[PDB]
């Protein structure tokens, strides 16, 4: 089972979910800025994407 | 009929009510995403928000700022479950919006506040993985103040070799907590390090939800308010020690558990932290 997309870093956010949801078609995506505290909470239906001011993944996602 | 979370057992808290002690007159700043104040097990002292777009600190729109509350401070009565120190003042410090997240500048307005209105204990089952000077700045200068400041510790799991714990947590002055589950396994999510350095109940942890609601959430998020919820007992029970001596107590009492790299100094027991001697059992 797929839990991290090292391989998303630098892609856009579209892609990124694109491909999360190929991974795990259940998964509750949100997006938040990188460079944000976030709550320390661990979902595993939860794929965070924190992206860059250009809209592009700016950290390895993971389930949490 | 009220139920006991097992964590709150597991951490001997009941120890602590049956001597009489339940964090009366401690003061609680829960920096999180608000805290329901219309929840019939909760009673929400006061607070504040430093979210632009979400100026009442006693609407929690995400859930979780509620549910850490719970683990500090349900009430003791005949309902839900019962918090660590049901008698604490608790504070709403709303520093995150809705989606879980706030900018650093939020969460620090939410330290300053804290520390402009005498809070005994910071919770900040928080995180993110870079620190900056002003966030270091802010703890530091919270705990230089008095305030005992308790974080969750990271929920990245391990890395090899390398810490995973975040800010504020990775700060010396602020205590890091992972979590473990009714085993006192370490969680898999749980984050690692040099800088970890107590261990509380974080898997499947029942507490209070916004609408008069309760669940089982899991993460550092459920350990961290374990401890500072420990910290008010601990205050209550000897009101003239000071977040050094209540920092020492907790870390100087836990129960070991494997290296310290993974588990820090084992899960808090706070019957042994509030005695006047401390050992580890
Ligand atoms: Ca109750
Ligand atoms: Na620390």
């Amino acid at each position: 089972m797929k839990t991290e997309w090292p391989e998303l870093v630098g892609k856009s956010v579209e892609e990124a979910k694109k491909v999360i949801l190929q991974d795990k078609p259940a998964a509750q995506i949100i997006v938040l800025p990188v460079g944000t505290i976030v709550t320390m909470e661990y979902a595993i239906d939860r794929v965070r994407l924190f992206v860059d001011r250009l809209d592009n993944i700016a950290q390895v996602p993971r389930v949490g | 009929a009220q139920s006991v979370p097992y964590g709150v057992s597991q951490i001997k808290a009941p120890a602590l009510h049956s001597q009489g002690y339940t964090g009366s007159n401690v003061k609680v700043a829960v920096i999180d995403s608000g805290i329901d104040s219309s929840h019939p097990d909760l009673k929400v002292a006061g607070g504040a928000s430093m979210v632009p777009s979400e100026t009442n600190p006693f609407q929690d729109n995400n859930s979780h700022g509620t549910h850490v509350a719970g683990t500090v401070a349900a009430l003791n009565n005949s309902i839900g479950v019962l918090g660590v120190a049901p008698s604490a003042s608790l504070y709403a410090v709303k520093v995150l919006g809705a989606d879980g997240s706030g900018q650093y500048s939020w969460i620090i307005n939410g330290i300053e506040w804290a520390i402009a209105n005498n809070m005994d204990v910071i919770n900040m089952s928080l995180g993110g993985p870079s620190g900056s000077a002003a966030l270091k700045a802010a703890v530091d200068k919270a705990v230089a103040s008095g305030v005992v400041v308790v974080a969750a510790a990271g929920n990245e799991g391990t890395s090899g070799s390398s810490s995973t714990v975040g800010y504020p947590g990775k700060y010396p002055s602020v205590i890091a907590v992972g979590a473990v589950d009714s085993s006192n396994q370490r969680a898999s999510f749980s984050s690692v390090g040099p800088e970890l350095d107590v261990m509380a109940p974080g898997v499947s942890i029942q507490s209070t939800l916004p609408g008069n609601k309760y669940g089982a959430y899991n993460g550092t998020s459920m350990a961290s308010p374990h401890v500072a919820g420990a910290a008010a007992l601990i205050l209550s029970k000897h009101p003239n020690w000071t977040n050094t001596q209540v920092r020492s107590s907790l870390e100087n009492t836990t129960t070991k558990l494997g290296d310290s790299f993974y588990y820090g100094k084992g899960l808090i027991n706070v019957q042994a932290a509030a005695q006047h001697h401390h050992h580890h059992h």
